[PDB]
């Protein structure tokens, strides 16, 4: 199928009372698995599949690089604020990198930055540099170049981060691969009770997922609105639909679900003559 | 895992 | 420049009065990352409240879940307040219990 790896990394000036400054965590296919923060300046596994599949010595190593990252970004803060002339206010480098594993066989990769949520750079691992989303990236560009980043970089997208990935998804396979089954409830709120229908469809594993709604068993995309897929605690997913219906019409809707975990569209309404 | 290269993150 | 959260407040498991579940209250799409959330029981904070460590999404905006054991009851008012720097002051949403 498909695989990535992602790494994602914050450094704030304001994250703010008794948080973090520097915070990075670590994806394999949207699930986190490992997490580092500037308190206590250690990598740690968040899933049982990564730890009791990796040594003290992975952990160490990972520590290092990440206490690395920390201390390049803190300066980065120093650096981009004297570069754009601010005079304090709220500010973020963000960095996100990693790999895909594309079902072609062809291998994605990506480095790139954002200051203040807005692109900064980008690495084009096809030409072999940094790209400038912004002028004040210019500087950015000229000093990465000159240090001989491109490399070993493009070694590390197409190669290492790959092989890691294949190390992952292997020690995984059993929970990326699990099914969960949603609990669903259909729901109603106004005149009488049927203005604003509701779907819910609560703790599905894995995120993809149709929710939609059928009035007299036709499919109705009018007036629907959907909250998109929202994470639950325990790395199950929740995903909310609702339908604009006229009121006393409640019982003409059925909100259908189509999931891995199910090998039929569930058909569901609110309550039973609702 | 990260890449050992903490550097290529310099701006 | 500067984003506003959208919050969603929603319960692990389809909720009944008297039924352990967990609490839900996401906040996404935001900038800065600097956010207050709090999960509330009518109008005062709950208890055993734990917070996502910090993230983002493939447009670069934050995002964050807060979540706290609980058992709902009938009657009572759950609800989530969000302060961010966008917000003139704070903005509670209410659970809907669908019950």
């Amino acid at each position: 199928e498909l695989h990535t790896l992602r790494y994602i990394r914050t450094a704030m000036t304001d994250p703010g009372p008794g948080l973090p400054w520097f915070v990075d965590v670590g994806y394999v296919d949207g699930e986190l698995f490992m997490h580092y923060n500037s308190t206590a300046r250690r990598a740690v596994p968040r899933t049982e599949w990564i730890a009791a599949n990796t040594d003290q010595q992975y952990w160490d190593r990972e520590t290092q690089i990440v206490q690395g990252s920390e201390q390049i970004n803190r300066e980065n803060l120093d650096i981009l604020r004297r570069r754009y002339n601010q005079t304090g206010g709220s500010h973020t480098v963000q960095w996100m990198s990693g790999c895909d594993i594309l079902e072609d066989g062809t291998i994605r990769g990506y480095h790139q930055a954002a200051y203040d949520g807005r692109d900064f750079v980008a690495f084009d691992k096809g030409t072999m540099t940094l790209t400038a989303a912004v002028p004040e990236a210019v500087p950015t560009k000229r000093k990465w170049e000159e240090g001989g980043y491109a490399e070993g970089l493009k070694q590390y997208l197409e190669e290492t981060c790959v092989e890691w990935l294949r190390r992952y998804v292997e020690y995984g396979k059993a929970e990326l691969g699990r099914r969960e089954r949603p609990e669903v409830r259909v729901w109603g709120k106004e005149a009488d009770g049927i203005l604003t229908l509701s779907c819910r469809a609560h703790g599905f594993y894995p995120r993809p997922i149709v929710v939609s709604w059928l009035k007299d068993g036709a499919v109705r995309g009018q007036d629907a609105q959907s909250g998109g897929i929202v994470p639950n605690g325990d790395g199950t997913y929740h995903t909310w639909v609702t339908i604009d219906a006229q009121p006393g019409d409640g019982d003409k809707y059925q909100c259908r679900v189509e999931h891995a975990s199910l090998p039929q569209p569930g058909l569901y309404s609110w309550r039973s003559g609702g | 895992g990260h890449a050992e290269e903490y550097g290529a993150e310099t701006l | 420049m500067d984003l506003t959260p959208k919050v969603q407040v929603y319960s692990r498991f389809p909720a009944s009065a008297g039924t352990k579940n967990v609490l839900n209250c996401f906040a996404a799409g935001f900038h800065p990352p600097k956010i207050s959330i709090t999960l509330m029981k009518d109008g005062v904070p709950m208890e055993g409240a734990q917070y996502s460590d910090m993230s983002f999404n493939d447009d670069w905006t934050f995002q964050r879940l807060v979540h706290a054991d609980f058992t709902p009851s009938s009657g009572s008012t759950y609800a989530c307040k969000v302060e961010h720097e966008t917000l003139k002051e704070p903005q509670v949403y209410k659970w809907d219990p669908e019950f």
